[PDB]
């Protein structure tokens, strides 16, 4: 188990490097703490129009202007 | 008394193994060959500028054949036929007869420059230093028949190249 | 991709040297041996001279013997340069051909200075050598041999450790020792299989 | 007149183009091929004259016969000569190709390569030095320079 | 720096051929431009130069004449254009011109 | 006549199909199919499908018709009335169809076709800051999970199958 | 006005090809301890003109071709595909700005093997056909790794647009995060254009043995244009330069210098090593380059996700 | 518009160069040549190795066509699914290569 | 010596500098002293056509600013 790795790394180093890179690529995104940042960067990109909602009377969370305090914030993106 | 080329076992420790694997993955000896060919680019080339510069030669050089003369105008060949006897390619044809004053002189002396192997046996078998192999080598012709020398052509070559043939003989005759 | 049969057809350079030798004297037959192997001139001359001296029951003077061995070794350098560089040129590497052909031209200059001809010297003759060495030749030989170590080192740097070069040679044409002996091989072909044989060590000359 | 001047200048142009880009093929038969290789060495440098090293037989201009032409080799030499595109030139190197040389009276040697192919330049020697073959190549260039093809075409 | 020495040597090569006209003349005739000590000249007009700092082979050279025996040799130079008394010196068979 | 560029390209497409479908020789059929594929990629590009046309050039022509001509070079050793006859009659039906289309601006063979230029069917709006076909293709890894799975399995099985049947044992 | 742009693109390509022939001869000469051509002109500056005129007044071979159609068509395709792979190259502004210029280049490079196939089939020699088939197989087998490497490199770019490739390298060179891809890409482009140590057709019949000297020169000119184009593409991919939008000459001079250095590196490679065997280069590709290319492709897909560094789509 | 103008210009320049390269020595009247491959009239031997490497290239090219939209597809919101599908596709590429490797598929053209 | 390869490399460098400089100068000249506008997506093309329609000269690089509004 231990001498096998040394022998196969002395004999075929290209395959050892390929399998190691593959294992890193397949186990690292599940372990890194920055994948959620990629998720909420991709979902916060404004491709299409933010269509407004008709004010019935009960939406305290929805802002009435872009500069209003309520609403989603991208300060985490500006700092990171 | 003998040595063992290519009988070096490879070491199997981790240092040697990682060195060989890094040499495999990063192509070290290929960079070595590239770099040394680059170093050979920045050297002065060994090319001489022909025809303005000529390669070095020696007084023993064997080029075009010539017939010499004594320092009184009399030609040196006395028709002894040793040069045509020693010629390994049979390139020399000699015919002789006594001339008007009874001297033993050739009436025909042909050398086939397409048969001759330029071996210099004739100039060393001559007892009177009559036939020589001069220093000229740039005598390429456009026709086969221009390479079939008679007596007149060889005498003209001797009269043309005497001022160099005599100096080469003076430089070399103590080694013979 | 795999070769099943090789039939080498030769005879395109059969000049008929032996009959012409039979029609001439020994001194006239010496340049035929000069022109046999046109990269190993003085070695063939030395073999002919040794055979004729053996039949004539004479031996050359010691200085002629030392001159013969020195020019045989220069001839060996010429032959090995030509063989290795042309082998690499046929495989595909072309730089060492020029790199060692410069030194080949220098050795040709040595030949011309001692004999008057660059290739076919006709220098080694039965009984010794035709002419003595001119003054100042051995200093040039010493300088050339002083730099030839670095020349061999640079050829070895270009060729030996290359993976592309060794991939074309590591397991090609493996010969066993008994098959090398039975097929009449000699020299480097015998020595590459491990057979410890050398005519300069086992049956020495001058 | 104007036409003779035009064809003279065009003849000079095409002769300069042909003589300054001579691509040789070499028949590596014998000793003289080793001397050809020594002319292709760094010292003499055949390439610097526009004369490349070992061009293909299907695109070469000058064919060099360096060595002995035996009876078993002569039809192959003629077959190679016939496939060359025009303008083609032949240079004979050394005594074996000039007239037979050492092996002139042999039973299996063609007495000169001019019995098989037309030959333009004869280089004498055994072997002729690299200087001598370079001189022969430059003399061939001089021969190409004084060609008069377009003037002959205009006058006919 | 040491590039200025190389540039200055090139400028003396331009000046040592008697100006740009001679420089271009020797450049297009001999395919070379370096200057050396004039060893001598012969009856036909060939000029023989030497430069002992160059390596063995380039340390002696000849600039051919432009007319030899009634033939225009401005571009048609020949290796057989050297008389024998200078032919012995040029091919390094001797040290004395 | 410049408004009829896609129509002219379609005419060249069907003419090349008539030419290679007459079967003169397998290599000439391959050459005609290559030309027809290039013209069809031109049709797709002029319709707005840059990615699909470049897929046609990269995979159909540069990657697959190479294999077809490569196999054609390993058979059909190198060196008619029927070929010329079908080529002539196919050209005749094609040009008769073109004349009947352009003379009356309507035609019916199996379905009803209209002889106006094909610029009329286009959409008058813009797609914003993206191309629609690229987003549709890019949704393969997010939406088409099942399609990816079945296509990749079929490709691997095809590799296994080709290795199986060419062995001979 | 646009035809002036087309002409000033395509005529300097031919001029650069001829002087590439001269430069390669001279550089190989100076690397082999000798000189290149210096007799025909001042330092050989007139050698390509003389060689071109000689090749264009040479006698044709006049073969017994099986098909004169593809015999004509193969140099047509070779020259057209050599000249058409320059129009989306940013210098720093491409002549034809393409949204998918990289994949357009891949399509043209994949289409380039039909010249080899048709030149092999048109000649009556069967050994010429076998050599053409082997060359085609090597070419497509290296197309595979070209495509995978380009796909994996483009994941740091975000699109197929060639002009964005300058914007990506505004901070650092792309050879820093993708140097194994750079080495494999360089070797794959070296084997793509059939150059040493992969030029098997010169080692022991070419695919164009029966072609005349003129069409042979056209094929060789197309090959050299392919070499220059590939080196410029490699420089754009991995060695991007600083582009001032007010002074485009800075980018033009910078990438010209870098691409000339890369082409001189091509000539440097061609005179250092022996040639490969056919099976040796097939082993080098299918068993060495391909698994590492696949591993690095998976690594460069999964890397920008875990680094929160997805490049912008537009 | 400009693209097909450039394409036509490149095509007509190539065909002009080819026409001049063909028909210019045709105006010469050099000679008439009779001329009466190492193999004389042997049939081309069918090799399974070249066909096998061609088909392997075709199948890998198809999976490359599948892999091509990854730069566009990385911009999706469903990043876990896209990453899993991409890794699965390249893993299937690797598995097909390994199956070709183990069953002596890459043999004598390795 | 080795610096004699430099004339050929210089001619090649000039012939490689020519197309990019010509392209940049032609784009700047033909677009009114500005860069050639990139239209990769239909929104940028719609802005192109709107600017061409608002120019009043049928020419997309003749851009009018605050001098047009009342
Ligand atoms: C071998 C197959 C390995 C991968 C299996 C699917 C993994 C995955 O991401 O599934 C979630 C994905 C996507 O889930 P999701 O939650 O991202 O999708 C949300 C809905 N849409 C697509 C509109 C965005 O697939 C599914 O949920 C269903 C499709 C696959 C179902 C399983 C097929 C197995 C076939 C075996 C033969
Ligand atoms: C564009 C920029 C410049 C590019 C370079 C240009 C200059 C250099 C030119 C070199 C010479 C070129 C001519 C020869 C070309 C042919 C030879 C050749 O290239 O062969 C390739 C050789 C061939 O290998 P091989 O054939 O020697 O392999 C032996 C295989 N057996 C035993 C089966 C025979 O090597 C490769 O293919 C390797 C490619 C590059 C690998 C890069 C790996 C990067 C590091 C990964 C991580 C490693 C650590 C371990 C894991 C850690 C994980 C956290
Ligand atoms: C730009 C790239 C390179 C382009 C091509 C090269 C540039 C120069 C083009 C013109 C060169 C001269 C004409 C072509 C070469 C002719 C050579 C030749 O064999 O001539 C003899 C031939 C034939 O002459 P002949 O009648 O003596 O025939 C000799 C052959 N026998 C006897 C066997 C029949 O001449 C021609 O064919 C004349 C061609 C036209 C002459 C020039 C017209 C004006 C051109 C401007
Ligand atoms: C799980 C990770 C992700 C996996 C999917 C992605 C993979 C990416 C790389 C794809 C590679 C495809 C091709 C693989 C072929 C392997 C089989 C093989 O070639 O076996 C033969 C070889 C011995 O060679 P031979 O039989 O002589 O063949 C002629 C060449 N010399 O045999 C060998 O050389 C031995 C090969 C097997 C052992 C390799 C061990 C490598 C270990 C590296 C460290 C651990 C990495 C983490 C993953 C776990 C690996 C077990
Ligand atoms: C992008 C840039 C690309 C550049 C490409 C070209 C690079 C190299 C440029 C040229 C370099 C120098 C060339 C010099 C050639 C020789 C000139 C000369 O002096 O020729 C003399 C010769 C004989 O003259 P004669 O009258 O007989 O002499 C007796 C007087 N004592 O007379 C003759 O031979 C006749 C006249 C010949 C004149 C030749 C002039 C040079 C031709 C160059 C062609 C290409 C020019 C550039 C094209 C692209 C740019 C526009
Ligand atoms: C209506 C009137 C016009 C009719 C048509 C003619 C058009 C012009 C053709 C070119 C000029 C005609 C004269 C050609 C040369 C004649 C003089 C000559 O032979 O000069 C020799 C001289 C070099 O001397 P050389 O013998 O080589 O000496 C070696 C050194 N010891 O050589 C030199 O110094 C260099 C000679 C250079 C020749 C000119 C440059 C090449 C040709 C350029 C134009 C054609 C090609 C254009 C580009 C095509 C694509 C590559
Ligand atoms: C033996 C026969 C002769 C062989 C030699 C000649 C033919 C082969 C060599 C030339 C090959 C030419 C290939 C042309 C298509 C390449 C793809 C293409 O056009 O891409 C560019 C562009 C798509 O990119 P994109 O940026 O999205 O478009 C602008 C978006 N704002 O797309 C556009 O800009 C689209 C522009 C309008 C549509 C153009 C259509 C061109 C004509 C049809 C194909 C012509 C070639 C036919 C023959 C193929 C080979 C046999
Ligand atoms: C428009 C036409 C331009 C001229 C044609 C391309 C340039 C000439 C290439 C000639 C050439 C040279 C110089 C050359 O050196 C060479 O050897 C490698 C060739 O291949 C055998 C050549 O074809
Ligand atoms: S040099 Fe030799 S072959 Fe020539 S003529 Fe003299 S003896 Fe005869
Ligand atoms: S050996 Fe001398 S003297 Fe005797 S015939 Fe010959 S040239 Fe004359
Ligand atoms: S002429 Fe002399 S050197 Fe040349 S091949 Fe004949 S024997 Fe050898």
């Amino acid at each position: 188990v231990a001498a096998f790795l040394k022998n196969v790394w002395a004999k075929e180093p290209v395959l050892v490097a390929s399998f190691a890179i593959a294992g890193l690529a397949v186990i690292l995104p599940t372990l890194s703490p920055y994948t959620k940042y990629s998720l909420m960067i991709n979902r916060a990109t404004p491709y299409n129009y933010p269509v407004p909602l008709r004010d019935d009377g009960n939406m305290p969370d929805v802002p009435s202007h872009p500069q209003d305090p309520q609403g989603p914030s991208l300060e985490w993106l500006k700092r990171l | 008394t003998y040595k063992y080329v290519n009988l070096r076992e490879p070491s199997m420790d981790m240092k040697s193994v990682t060195d060989r694997a890094a040499q495999t993955l990063l192509w070290t000896e290929l960079i070595r060959g590239l770099g040394m060919t680059l170093s050979y680019l920045f050297r002065e080339p060994a090319t001489i500028n022909y025809p303005f510069e000529k390669g070095p030669l020696s007084p023993r050089f064997r080029g075009e054949h010539a017939l010499r003369r004594y320092p009184s105008g009399e030609e040196r060949c006395i028709a002894c036929k040793l040069c045509e006897a020693v010629c390994p390619a049979q390139a020399i044809t000699i015919e002789a007869e006594p001339r008007a004053d009874g001297s033993r002189r050739t009436t025909r002396y042909d050398i086939d420059m397409t048969k001759c192997i330029y071996c210099g046996f004739c100039q060393e078998a001559c007892p009177v230093d009559a036939i020589v192999e001069g220093p000229n080598f740039e005598f390429s012709t456009e026709t086969h028949e221009e390479l079939l020398y008679n007596k007149e052509k060889l005498l003209n070559n001797g009269d043309k190249w005497e001022a160099e043939i005599a100096a080469n003989i003076q430089a070399d005759y103590l080694y013979r | 991709e795999m070769v099943r049969k090789c039939d080498p057809h030769i005879g395109l350079l059969h000049r008929g040297t032996e009959k012409l030798i039979e029609y001439k004297t020994y001194l006239q037959a010496l340049p035929y041996f000069d022109r046999l192997d046109y990269v190993s001139m003085m070695c063939n001359e030395q073999a002919y001279s040794l055979a004729v001296e053996k039949l004539l029951n004479i031996q050359p003077p010691p200085r002629a013997q030392w001159i013969r061995v020195l020019f045989g070794e220069i001839t060996r350098l010429l032959n090995h340069i030509m063989a290795v560089t042309t082998h690499a040129l046929d495989i595909g590497a072309m730089t060492p051909f020029f790199w060692m052909f410069e030194e080949r031209e220098k050795m040709f200059e040595f030949y011309e200075r001692v004999s008057g001809a660059r290739m076919h010297a006709a220098y080694v003759r039965p009984g010794g050598v035709h002419q003595d060495l001119p003054l100042g030749l051995m200093d040039d030989i010493y300088e050339f041999s002083k730099n030839f170590s670095l020349r061999i080192d640079e050829l070895e740097e270009m060729l030996t450790n290359n993976r592309i070069w060794r991939n074309r040679t590591v397991d090609i044409g493996v010969v066993t020792a008994e098959d090398a002996l039975n097929y009449g091989f000699s020299g480097v072909m015998l020595r590459g299989s491990g057979i410890q044989w050398d005519l300069r060590k086992t049956q020495p000359y001058d | 007149s104007r036409g003779e001047y035009v064809v003279a200048k065009l003849d000079d142009l095409i002769n300069w183009a042909r003589r300054s880009s001579l691509w040789p093929m070499t028949f590596g038969l014998a000793c003289c091929a080793v001397e050809m290789m020594h002319m292709a060495a760094p010292r003499y440098d055949m390439d610097r004259f526009g004369v490349v090293f070992r061009a293909s037989p299907r695109q070469s201009d000058v064919m060099i016969v360096a060595g002995t032409l035996t009876n078993k080799m002569a039809p192959a030499l003629r077959k190679v000569y016939d496939q060359m595109p025009e303008p083609r030139y032949v240079v004979s190197m050394g005594s074996c190709a000039n007239g037979g040389g050492y092996y002139h009276y042999s039973y299996s040697v063609v007495r000169g390569c001019d019995r098989i192919v037309p030959v333009d330049i004869y280089v004498p020697g055994c072997p002729p030095t690299a200087e001598a073959l370079l001189y022969g190549i430059l003399q061939l260039q001089k021969k190409i320079k004084r060609e008069k093809r377009l003037r002959i075409w205009y006058r006919r | 720096m040491e590039l200025l020495q190389v540039l200055k040597r090139g400028l003396q090569q331009v000046s040592g051929h008697g100006g740009l006209r001679g420089y271009l003349r020797v450049l297009f005739r001999a395919n070379d431009v370096r200057v050396g000590t004039l060893v001598g000249e012969d009856k036909y007009g060939n000029k023989y130069y030497e430069d002992n700092k160059q390596f063995f082979g380039r340390h002696r050279w000849v600039i051919y004449t432009t007319e030899m025996n009634g033939k225009n040799t401005f571009w048609d130079v020949d290796g057989s254009m050297v008389p024998p008394e200078w032919h012995r010196w040029l091919h390094c068979m001797t040290d004395d011109p | 006549m410049m408004t009829y560029i896609v129509f002219i390209l379609s005419i060249i497409f069907v003419m090349g199909f008539v030419g290679f479908s007459s079967k003169p020789s397998p290599i000439y059929g391959g050459l005609g199919l290559i030309v027809s594929g290039g013209v069809g990629c031109g049709i797709v590009l002029n319709f707005g499908g840059s990615f699909l046309g470049l897929m046609v050039f990269l995979i159909y022509l540069g990657g697959m018709m190479v294999v077809f001509g490569y196999t054609t070079a390993m058979a059909t050793e190198q060196y008619n009335k029927v070929v010329l006859g079908t080529f002539i009659t196919g050209l005749l039906m094609e040009f008769l169809m073109v004349y009947y289309v352009l003379k009356d601006k309507e035609v019916e063979i199996v379905f009803k076709f209209n002889g106006m230029g094909d610029w009329v069917i286009y959409d008058t709006g813009d797609s914003g800051f993206f191309s629609e076909e690229a987003m549709g293709i890019a949704a393969l890894y997010s939406y088409g999970t099942w399609l990816v799975i079945v296509t990749g399995w079929s490709l691997l099985i095809g590799v296994v199958v080709i290795m199986e049947i060419t062995r001979g044992n | 006005m646009f035809m002036i742009n087309v002409l000033t693109l395509i005529i300097p390509i031919l001029l650069a090809v001829a002087f590439l022939t001269l430069v390669e001869r001279k550089v190989l000469g100076y690397m082999q301890f000798r000189k290149g051509p210096n007799v025909v002109g001042p330092y050989g500056l007139l050698q390509p003109i003389a060689d071109a005129i000689k090749l264009f007044i040479k006698e044709p071979l006049r073969p017994a071709t099986s098909s004169i159609s593809m015999f004509i068509l193969a140099p047509i395709l070779a020259l057209t595909l050599a000249l058409t792979m320059w129009i989306p190259l940013p210098m720093p502004y491409p002549l034809i700005n393409m949204n998918l210029g990289v994949l357009f280049m891949l399509a043209m490079s994949s289409l380039a093997v039909y010249s080899i196939l048709w030149s092999g089939w048109a000649s009556n020699s069967k050994y010429a056909l076998i050599g053409a088939l082997r060359a085609v197989a090597q070419t497509i087998s290296y197309e595979v790794t070209l495509a995978i490497i380009l796909l994996s490199v483009l994941l740091m770019n975000g699109s197929f647009t060639l002009s964005t490739l300058i914007i990506t390298q505004e901070q650092v060179w792309l050879i820093f995060p993708a140097w194994p891809l750079a080495m494999m890409w360089f070797i794959s482009t070296l084997a793509e254009t059939n150059r040493a140590p992969f030029d098997l057709t010169e080692g022991e019949s070419g695919f164009n043995v029966e072609y005349a000297a003129g069409p042979f020169a056209l094929f060789f000119m197309a090959e050299y244009a392919n070499i220059i184009m590939m080196n410029i593409f490699t420089t754009t991919l991995f060695l991007g330069a600083f582009h001032n939008p007010y002074m485009p000459e800075l980018y033009t001079i910078n990438f010209t210098i870098k691409s000339l250095l890369l082409s001189i590196t091509f000539l440097w490679i061609r005179a250092s090593y022996p040639r490969f065997r056919y099976d040796q280069l097939m082993h080098l590709l299918w068993k060495n380059f391909l698994p590492l290319t696949l591993a690095l492709c998976m690594w460069h897909v999964s890397l920008p996700i875990l680094l929160s560094s997805i490049p912008p789509q537009t | 518009m400009n693209l097909m103008i450039t394409l036509l210009t490149n095509f007509t320049l190539a065909t002009l160069l080819v026409t001049i390269a063909f028909w210019l020595p045709q105006l010469n009247v050099y000679s008439e040549k009779t001329s009466p491959d190492p193999m004389g009239s042997a049939r081309l031997p069918f090799s399974m190795k070249f066909f096998l490497v061609a088909i392997t290239f075709l199948l890998f090219d198809l999976e490359i066509a599948l892999l091509l939209p990854l730069p566009w597809a990385s911009q999706t919101t469903n990043l876990n699914t896209m990453l899993t599908m991409a890794l699965l596709l390249i893993f299937l590429l690797a598995v097909s290569l390994a199956y070709e490797w183990t069953q002596k598929g890459l043999e004598w053209t390795e | 010596m080795w610096f004699e390869v430099l004339p050929g490399i210089a001619v090649m460098g000039v012939c490689l500098f020519i197309p990019g400089m010509a392209t940049a100068r032609i784009h700047r000249f033909s677009n009114g002293g500005r860069e050639k506008r990139v239209a990769h997506y239909s929104y940028q093309w719609y802005l192109m056509e709107r600017d061409r329609r608002v120019s009043g000269v049928n020419r997309y690089y003749v851009s009018k600013g605050l001098e047009n509004i009342d």
